[PDB]
Parts: structure tokens; C-alpha cells; sequence
């Protein structure tokens, strides 16, 4: 569960 | 099947152009950091801002959303830093001597020696400054490179899609310095020096990145969550 | 001198300069550690180094420097060249890295040989070619401290041979055959590729100092005077 | 330094 995984999913 | 493949070279020039994230400000304070936690504190918080806005300027390079998540992930994972670094590089450019790390953060070497390992990688970064304004670096070339720097970094440690892309850009490069009048022997001198300097931007960032990790473990400041992982994504 | 070298007479130069491939102490009748079959690697790599340097003279344009800046220039380039000539002797030998003639590994530390193998993966599917090779590896030895030094004339002469050795790739790829804009994105390919070679580099040259601090793989006193410059 | 005198020779 990376925050930049849910970032990128804007 | 990509949609950056089919642009020409100008709407290519136009998409980086248009996708540049902003130039973001620092904390207003009017004492010039001079201690490693004021320092760090101002550069992390900075980064941390600077961080969210790559992430959104990423998705807008051709070519970039057409990689699956996970591939999105690990490029800017493996590019963040060198990213910020051309960055810093680029808008310093025209204050030699300085790094403007943001319009009201310009700091120079000898503020570099408060965090232990900055003053090397300020002594480069303010290097690789003054080579791109002795070579009359364009805002064009700028993106095209960041872009580059973006795809490649992380390509090796996986494919033909992010290649075909790297062709296109450069493609785009040769463009804009024939578009500029360059000649065909100066054109290829050129993209070779520029692409020689990414060498150095992938050193510094390795430096800084250990630097980072260094100053993690001295618990000097608290990172940001997102600033942690990007880090650790290289331990 | 350099300056005034044709492009085949730079292929010719490099050509002849190239060091040899030395053998490694390895005995497959021997049982290994990962310490000893590290200080196969260790081994070897000193013993390269001392062909290496001597190699270095022969690049063109290299001893019009100042000692100080010859040795910069080795400190900084040194193990990225070792890793280039690893990848170009293991590119036909898919999924294997040969250290040496009597020394080819499989990736069964870790990581550096992944990245080795996508490198060398990466020269096979370009159909890297030996007079490229040799022009890519004098441009890392140029290249990879000029950065990090009137020490502003001996960056200047470097960038001159610099270009001249672009010049030499354009003119090997026209000969191939290659269009104008086939030239220039091989041209770039190859040279983003160094930005992974300094990559592995600076890995390897982390873990190289752990495995000193750990003192158990030896290590030569060049091989650690080399480290040091690193710091 | 060694590989100052390597260089040397
Ligand atoms: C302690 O090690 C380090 C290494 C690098 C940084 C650093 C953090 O924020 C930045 C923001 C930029 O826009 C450009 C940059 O170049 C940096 C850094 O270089 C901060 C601490
Ligand atoms: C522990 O990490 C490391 C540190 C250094 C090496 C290393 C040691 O000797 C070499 C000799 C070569 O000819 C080519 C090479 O590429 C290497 C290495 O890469 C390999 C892994």
C-alpha cells in the first residue's frame, strides 16, 4: 500500500 | 498501442512544455538556514511539495500512463531524485555560484557544510549549473531530458514501448537544436553532451540519496511518509 | 595529438589499447563460500586494475593531463569500466556473467548482477559492436569526474576529445549503414546507458565498502586506496 | 598513493 500507488491513481 | 508515438515533433515539444509542474516556494522565513534541522527541515518540507506535483507532471509525459501502475511506480521511484536535482540545476542556472531551490531559497556552498555530505553535492550540483548555462541550455531541451531521465532511469531494472518512446524523444531533441540552426555534425555533438550530463545527475543522486538515508537514521528530522517510501524504495 | 586523429584511426587506437582478459583462481573442485568466491571477484578486479591504468595512457588525449587529474579520473571511472567490460564479454552468454574465461556465473550481491545482466541483455539486443564498445568505455573514463575536479583548460581538452569520440560513433554507425535518424538514436541509446553504468557503479561501491567494514573478503591495498576516493 | 606511481611508470 505505497502512497505513491494511490498518487498515481490521482 | 501508444498515442505518444503518433505525435509530431512540435505537439511532443508542446505536451512536455505544457505539463512543467511550478516553481514552488519555501517556508517565508528571512533567516538563511544554518544548521543541518533548519536546512533539512526547509529542503524536506520542499521536496515533499515538489514530490506531489511530479507525480501529476509523470502522467502527463506521452507515453507515461500507457505503462501499467506498477511500471509508473518503479520509474518514478528509481527517478525522483534526479529528477528534483535537474530541476534545482535548471533554474539555477542563470545565478552561477548560487542554488536556487526555490525564488526565496537561494543558498551557496558555504551553507552546504551545515549538513554533513550537502557541500559535495552542492559543490555538483552548482558544476552541472554552470555546464548547462556555458552550453545555452533551452527550456525545450530541458524537458526533453527530465522527461529521458524519467523513462530510462528505472527501464534496466525490468520494455520495447519505453524505448520506442526514448527514440521519440530523441528525435525531439534533434528537432529543436535543427529548428535552432545547429548543423548536423553540431546537432549530434549536442545530444551527446547533454546526455553525458545524466551520467552526472545519476551520480549525484546516488550521493544524495545515501546522504538522505544518512540523515534518516541521525533522526535529524521527521520525513514525510511519501518522502520516506520514496526513499526506501532504494535501500 | 588527440585532436588530430581520424575516426578510424580513433577506432584503431582504441582497438589496439585494449587490456586483456585475465583468468580468475577459480577450481570448481574446490568448495566456496560466498566470502571466497567474493575474493575471487576482489582478486581479480586488482589485477585488472593494474592493466587498466596502463590502458588509460593509451586513450587518446589522456596523458595531455596533469597527474592529479589523471588519477581523479581513475578514482572515479574505475569499477564502471570493469563493469562495462564484464557486460561485453557476458553478452553471449545469456543469463551468465564471465568474470572470467574459467569463471562464468549465473545469478544463482544479488541485485548488482541483475542489473549486469539486463545491461549486457541490453548490448546483445542492440548488437552493440566491439568498435562502439571500446568508444563507449574511453568515454566513461573521460567523462565520469570531469564534473568533480586553470583546471578550467584541462575540462575543456576533455570535452574536445569527448567530442571527438561522438564524432567517432556517428561515423562507425554512417559506415553500418544506419540513417541519419537511426544514427542519432543509437547514439543516444548507447549513451543512456552509462547513466546505468554509473548506477551500478556507485551500488557496487557501497557494497563493496560494507564488505571492507566487515573484513572478511580480502580486499588489495590499491582496491582500498580506490574505494577511499570514493569516500 | 599506489595508483599515483602506477600512473607514473
Ligand atoms: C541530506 O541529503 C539530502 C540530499 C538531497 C536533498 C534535496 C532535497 O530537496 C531537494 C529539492 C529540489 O528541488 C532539488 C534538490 O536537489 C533537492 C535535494 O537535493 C536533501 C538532503
Ligand atoms: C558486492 O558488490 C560488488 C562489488 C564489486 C564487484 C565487482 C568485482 O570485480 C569485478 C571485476 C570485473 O572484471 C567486472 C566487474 O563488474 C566486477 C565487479 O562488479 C561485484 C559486486
Amino acid at each position: 500500500h505505497k502512497i505513491l500507488h494511490r498518487l498515481l491513481q490521482e | 498501442n501508444s498515442l505518444a508515438l503518433s505525435l509530431t515533433a512540435d505537439q511532443m515539444v508542446s505536451a512536455l512544455l505544457d505539463a512543467e509542474p511550478p516553481i514552488l516556494y519555501s517556508e517565508y522565513d528571512p533567516t538563511r538556514p544554518f544548521s543541518e534541522a533548519s536546512m533539512m527541515g526547509l529542503l524536506t518540507n520542499l521536496a515533499d511539495r515538489e514530490l506531489v506535483h511530479m507525480i501529476n507532471w509523470a502522467k502527463r509525459v506521452p507515453g507515461f500512463v500507457d505503462l501499467t501502475l506498477h511500471d509508473q511506480v518503479h520509474l518514478l521511484e528509481c527517478a525522483w531524485l534526479e529528477i528534483l536535482m535537474i530541476g534545482l540545476v535548471w533554474r539555477s542556472m542563470e545565478h552561477p555560484g548560487k542554488l536556487l531551490f526555490a525564488p526565496n531559497l537561494l543558498l551557496d556552498r558555504n551553507q552546504g557544510k551545515c549538513v554533513e555530505g550537502m557541500v559535495e553535492i552542492f559543490d555538483m550540483l552548482l558544476a552541472t549549473s554552470s555546464r548547462f548555462r556555458m552550453m545555452n541550455l533551452q527550456g525545450e531541451e530541458f524537458v526533453c531530458l527530465k522527461s529521458i531521465i524519467l523513462l530510462n532511469s528505472g527501464v534496466y531494472t525490468f520494455k520495447d514501448h519505453i524505448h520506442r518512446v526514448l527514440d521519440k524523444i530523441t528525435d525531439t531533441l534533434i528537432h529543436l537544436m535543427a529548428k535552432a540552426g545547429l548543423t548536423l555534425q553540431q546537432q549530434h555533438q549536442r545530444l551527446a553532451q547533454l546526455l553525458l550530463i545524466l551520467s552526472h545527475i545519476r551520480h549525484m543522486s546516488n550521493k544524495g540519496m545515501e546522504h538522505l538515508y544518512s540523515m534518516k537514521c541521525k533522526n535529524v528530522v521527521p520525513l514525510s511518509d511519501l518522502l520516506l517510501e520514496m526513499l526506501d524504495a532504494h535501500r
